[PDB]
């Protein structure tokens, strides 16, 4: 189990912005229904690693565009985020992304006020 | 000289919405009367002269309904919606774009400004979708999306955008689109301060009978709950509905105002009163 | 073959980069109207020219869809010389039958082509200003060209839309004119400064004889038109449409052509090869 | 409870942009006066819904415009944060927004060092 | 201890826009070498407190531009993460700064599939 | 009522639109300056202006201003002509009171009323090139228009912002010169090919006779105004007045107005009715 | 024929600052001398064409003394502060504005390039507010905003901006603010590279007594404590406190510098040692 235990997980992404499209139609297709992107800058540099990005070198602390994805899922669907994440988003080149998987104590539906479970439920997934 | 003293004293209302788009539903008794009708033409011509960047969304139904008539097509109406098949289709759009859109643009350009009018195909400005209730209504359209890139370049000319509510879905086939629904869609895509749609009453009731529990002032969450009441009713569901649909995607203000009334554009704008009821977000 | 059909493709190039940038105004007539698949094949070839780095725009007719609805409206027609008498009644229909049936069913084919049209009238952006012709009281309502404000379109072409224009417009005062589409074609290829004015109708060009598709006159000039109009050869439709390119080249339009808008692709034929694809009449 | 316990949680509310301005202002009304927001987008697609935004329809995959609120609070003003932003963002139309719950371990002041309770509290909060 | 306990942690610091590439400069030197950032607005008003930006005063409702820095690292390298940000980011005028720290169950790298200390681990950081 | 107040305000349209676009110089004189309720009059009327479509570009002036420092300091005052007689003292004194005492009272007034301007003089931009007159001897540090380089206010009206021009400059090699507020909102007008010069002043207009406020006359063309000058009619401020009105109307200037600063709305009065406010004169 | 050699050895310190803005304040010793007067101009206009953006920033104390003791009211000072009442504001804006500002724009215009001089009022540049001791000092104000602008075009079109340090609030009174607050707030709002304070010492001391202690360059925190230990004082104090303020909000460099000598600005840019104290962010 994940360490800290909760009802609710938020799967942060941090992926190449090209590959955004890709990722959300096929985590649409296993019944992921709410997810939210944002434009980010990072660094991810390993060892002497040299990344590439608009045909130019980036290494250590130079910032590479990226795109941060955040879905927030039940306990038991969190696997099938992840590795959905990965066949789309992975190229197997440096800088292809991290995964964070964080607690979320609790989910509300403004529209309606629906907490927990009804509120992270979308009625179309399976 | 009276007539100056008075321009001066407008000076607070001409500066407050500068610059701000306004998008106008023109339909109803103003249309039936040519005095009403001028009135229209010159407060808005009057409001772009002044700053505020107009645009006049049109309807047009006794028009279709005189050559449908003349054809021996006779009007369908369901629910406050035509009943339009390919036949009436065209109609509809010979009427609304070639005589009632050109009889408004040239009025316009008589006024002393320009307008340029156009339908929901003209730039793709709008594109239909079959309305929920297609299977009884035939090619009657809810706005699947509006492009505003066209309108865009013709307000930077200076020019007053005339819309007709007519527009194709992606295959080419026209549709019949609501007008109040295309002003407040429009309103919506543009980040518009205003919609402001003409009626034949003064406004939202307290009561559907006496004219004079009219409510100057109401939020969303107000009407919504005068809709379940039941304290709203008939043509004016789908008109607060659609004010509701443009407030929830940004527009500022909704207005919905007697077009029975001589000058009640300038009346909404110019006036802390109003000519009917606001509904803010 | 494939092999075989791509080196074609390449075999046009000398065609299409030798009026790159250039004006054409494609007048679409009425009476070539005669089939959906045919108005749509107009259409395709207008979008390739578009597409392709010319810079098209499309003015059209509607004579026999106006027509149909006088007949279905239990309204007389009557025509002089290939004018349209216009009464009240009759601008109304004519009104909403060119703006609102026939301009957006092309504006609307152009839109699912691949590209963005707009449609406008000469009420629009004041792109036309009209003026009634002497014989007003025989004609009617019927307009000549007074002004055209060009304007209007420098921004829709800046931003990569074609131009759908129809043949309606105002006086002044607020008065509704008919023009006769060849008129309008003839004037706006003149404002536009256009390279080409290509007049697509229902026969092959002008022809030396009426009655006989063979009597084809494949070039001439405005001396031998003029001379045509005053032996009476030609008649109806085909004066204004004569008319039109004897006052357009008067103005610097370079080319004025007259083509068989029924024929597959004969827009293309004309401008893409040096046979051409009917009348072609120079200055 | 909020099931991971804990001491602060951070409150995170995609909503409509045009709403940011009166939820902030509400929020300032009973001392909440810490506040980040950013631009994003998302979708959350129930069943067959379509959302309208600037006049046009959404469906599934496809991504609209929002703006993230991000409020760090005490466990006990957190019911308090949530219910005014509900009341300040609905409209009652699909698309109101999703709010989150996650935990939070550590509060710091950059300019004084200040940690925990001290770093939360903003001195003008009743 | 950090109260929920976990095996990482995220440390989400809203600092200046301009400090930055010294921030990041400098936790690159003590072996920090996965390094998020995004641009954010936020308000942090204090008491009567008023913020200067741009030359211009802002109070309370006011918006401010900051950006938002994502460190994610094991648990005995959070101090250390916070105290290089404090030092870098400081200039002891209001408005230097909130930092938060949040729980995070798993980490994941994209390109290969690592999981847990292997993902996190960036082969160049002592 | 509400209802007729508001058809009054549509009664302004055809005055409105008239003049959209145009470039109006509008000069705020010293004299006028009389009451800080008049003053925030007249710049309500300016602000009114450009939110109705015109461009107003204000020029003023401020000799009453200017001699109650001068008394003030102890310092004798002369005009010969309606010119100040300016030596070194003096110019310093002219300097901060019109462009640090009325430019920013103006320019401070217009920001609070709903619009945003900038103040210049003469050497902001190089605006205004100044040089001696023939007779430095008598009126010292007294300058002509040499140059005027309108080239600074082109970004500034591009942004929205309402000019506000203070009249003294340099000549080339930076000594001050005092130059007549009229012969710079003149020279200014001619630069920017303006539609109107309207000079806002303490009397009804040019008067027949200057004892009697109701000799006021209504229009008058050049001939005319040279004619009072050399008859006498003219006289002190009125001089300068009046000449900078042949010089800009001389230069293009359409129509030039000299108007009652101290009457409510005048400015209005003048350009949004057919009657006016004062005398206007033409060419 | 030295002349040129030097000019080619200065060409790596003409590069590194191309495009930047600068912010200059010119006051004190460098005001009150013709000879330093016209170097401080020199420099400017020399920057200016070097590719530099170059704002120049005054104050005017002691003109503004001259005609208060003319008009028999004398100048109250209170902490390096002027009490400024109703009266005493008149003649402040009248002497800066009036006087010093033209005079600087006449000397730039005659030594062959263009400025513009303006006003915190002009452009609405910048808005006041009563400043902390108002009480005391009446008309005295703080920076509440910079709009930034207007000074957009003018740099565009190749106008050197010069600053008077008045303005008005909201409301329409106008204020008298420190000629230092307003260059280290401008500086602030463009993001300029570097600020620059003209003074009567040779920069920041490390004794307040000789200055051969004088310290070349230092950070945020380095003088921040030398505030708290009493090593700084007087009239140093606000210099260095509008220097922190600005470097907090993103200006790279603030340079306290010696307007005593001759071409001081051009040694602040030109050379490696500067003219005075460098603070760092
Ligand atoms: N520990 C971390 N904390 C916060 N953000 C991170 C972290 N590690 C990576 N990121 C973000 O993820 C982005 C891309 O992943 P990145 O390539 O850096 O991972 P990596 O561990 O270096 O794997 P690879 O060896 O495949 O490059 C970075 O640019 C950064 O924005
Ligand atoms: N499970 C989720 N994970 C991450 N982000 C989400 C999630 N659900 C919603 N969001 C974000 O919140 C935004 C708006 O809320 P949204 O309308 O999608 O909620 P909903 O559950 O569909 O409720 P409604 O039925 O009112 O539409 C989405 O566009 C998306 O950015
Ligand atoms: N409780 C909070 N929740 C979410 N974001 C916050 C919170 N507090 C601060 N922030 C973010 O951090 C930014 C800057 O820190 P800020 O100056 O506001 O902290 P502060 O507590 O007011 O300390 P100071 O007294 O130094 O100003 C804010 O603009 C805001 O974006
Ligand atoms: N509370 C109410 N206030 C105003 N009108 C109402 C109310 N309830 C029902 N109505 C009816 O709704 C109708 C809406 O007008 P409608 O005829 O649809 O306008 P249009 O013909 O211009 O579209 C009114 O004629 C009115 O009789
Ligand atoms: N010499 C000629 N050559 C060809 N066509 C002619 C000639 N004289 C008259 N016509 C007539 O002119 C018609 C074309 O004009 P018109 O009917 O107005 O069609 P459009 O819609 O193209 O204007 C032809 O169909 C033909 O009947
Ligand atoms: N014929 C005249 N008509 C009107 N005013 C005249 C005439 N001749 C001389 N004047 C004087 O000229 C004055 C206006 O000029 P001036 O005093 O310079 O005021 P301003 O500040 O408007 O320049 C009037 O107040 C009046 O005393
Ligand atoms: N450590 C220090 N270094 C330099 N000057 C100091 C120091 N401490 C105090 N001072 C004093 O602060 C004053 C600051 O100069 P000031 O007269 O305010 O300049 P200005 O008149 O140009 O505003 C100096 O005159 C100096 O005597
Ligand atoms: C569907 C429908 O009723 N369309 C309308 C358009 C006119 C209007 O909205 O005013 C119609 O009358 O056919
Ligand atoms: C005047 C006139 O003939 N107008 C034409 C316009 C249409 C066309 O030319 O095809 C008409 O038929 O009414
Ligand atoms: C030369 C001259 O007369 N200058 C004027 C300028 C001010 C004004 O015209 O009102 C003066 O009074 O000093
Ligand atoms: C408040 C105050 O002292 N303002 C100054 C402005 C001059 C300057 O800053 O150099 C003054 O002397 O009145
Ligand atoms: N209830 C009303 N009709 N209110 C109208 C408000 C009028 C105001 N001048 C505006 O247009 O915003
Ligand atoms: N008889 C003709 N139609 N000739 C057409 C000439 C063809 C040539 N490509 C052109 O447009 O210029
Ligand atoms: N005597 C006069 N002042 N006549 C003024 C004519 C008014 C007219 N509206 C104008 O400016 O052109
Ligand atoms: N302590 C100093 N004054 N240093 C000045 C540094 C000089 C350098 N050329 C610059 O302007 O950035
Ligand atoms: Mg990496
Ligand atoms: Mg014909
Ligand atoms: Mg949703
Ligand atoms: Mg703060
Ligand atoms: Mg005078």
């Amino acid at each position: 189990d994940y360490i800290p235990d909760s009802k609710f997980y938020k799967v942060e992404a941090i992926v190449r912005p090209w590959r955004i499209q890709q990722v959300s139609s096929a985590l649409l297709k296993i019944g992921i229904r709410g997810v939210t992107v944002s434009d980010v800058r990072g660094f991810g540099a390993q060892g002497g690693s040299t990344e590439r990005h608009g045909g130019s070198e980036f290494s250590e602390d130079k910032f590479v565009a990226k795109v941060k994805m955040e879905i927030v899922v039940k306990k038991d669907q969190v696997e099938s985020v992840i590795n959905t994440i990965i066949e789309g988003a992975r190229t197997g080149e440096i800088g292809d992304g991290k995964i964070f998987v964080l607690p979320v104590s609790d989910v509300i539906r403004v529209r309606t006020g629906e907490r927990g479970e009804k509120a992270e439920k979308m009625t179309g997934d399976m | 000289d009276y007539r100056v003293e008075i321009l001066s004293e407008s000076l607070p209302f001409i500066q407050k919405f500068r610059g701000k788009t306004i998008v106008v539903k023109y339909g109803g008794a103003a249309m039936t009367s040519p005095e009403l009708k001028s009135s229209v033409v010159s407060d808005l011509v009057l409001l772009a002269c002044v700053g505020l960047r107009p645009i006049l969304v049109h309807g047009g139904g006794p028009d279709i309904n005189r050559y449908l008539k003349q054809l021996n097509i006779p009007a369908e109406f369901r629910d406050g919606l035509r009943v339009t098949d390919a036949t009436t289709m065209e109609i509809v759009s010979m009427v609304l774009v070639g005589k009632v859109n050109k009889n408004l643009v040239s009025l316009i350009n008589a006024a002393g400004a320009t307008a340029v009018g156009l339908s929901g195909h003209d730039g793709r400005l709008l594109t239909a979708r079959p309305v929920p209730n297609s299977a009884q209504l035939g090619f009657v359209g809810e706005v699947a999306r509006v492009d505003p890139s066209v309108l865009r370049p013709l307000v930077d000319y200076g020019y007053i955008p005339v819309i007709a509510s007519v527009a194709a879905d992606d295959s080419g086939q026209a549709y019949n689109i609501n007008a109040d629904t295309v002003a407040g869609e429009l309103a919506a895509a543009l980040g518009a301060e205003k919609l402001i749609l003409l009626t034949d009453v003064a406004g939202i009731l307290e009561n559907k009978e006496d004219p004079s529990s009219l409510i100057k002032e109401i939020d969303i969450k107000g009407v919504k709950k005068m809709i379940e009441d039941g304290k709203v009713a008939g043509g004016m569901i789908p008109k607060v509905k659609c004010c509701i649909r443009s407030l929830a995607q940004g527009v500022k203000t909704a207005s919905i105002i007697d077009g029975r009334r001589q000058h009640s554009l300038l009346h909404e704008i110019m006036s802390d009163e109003g000519a009917g009821t606001m509904i803010t977000g």
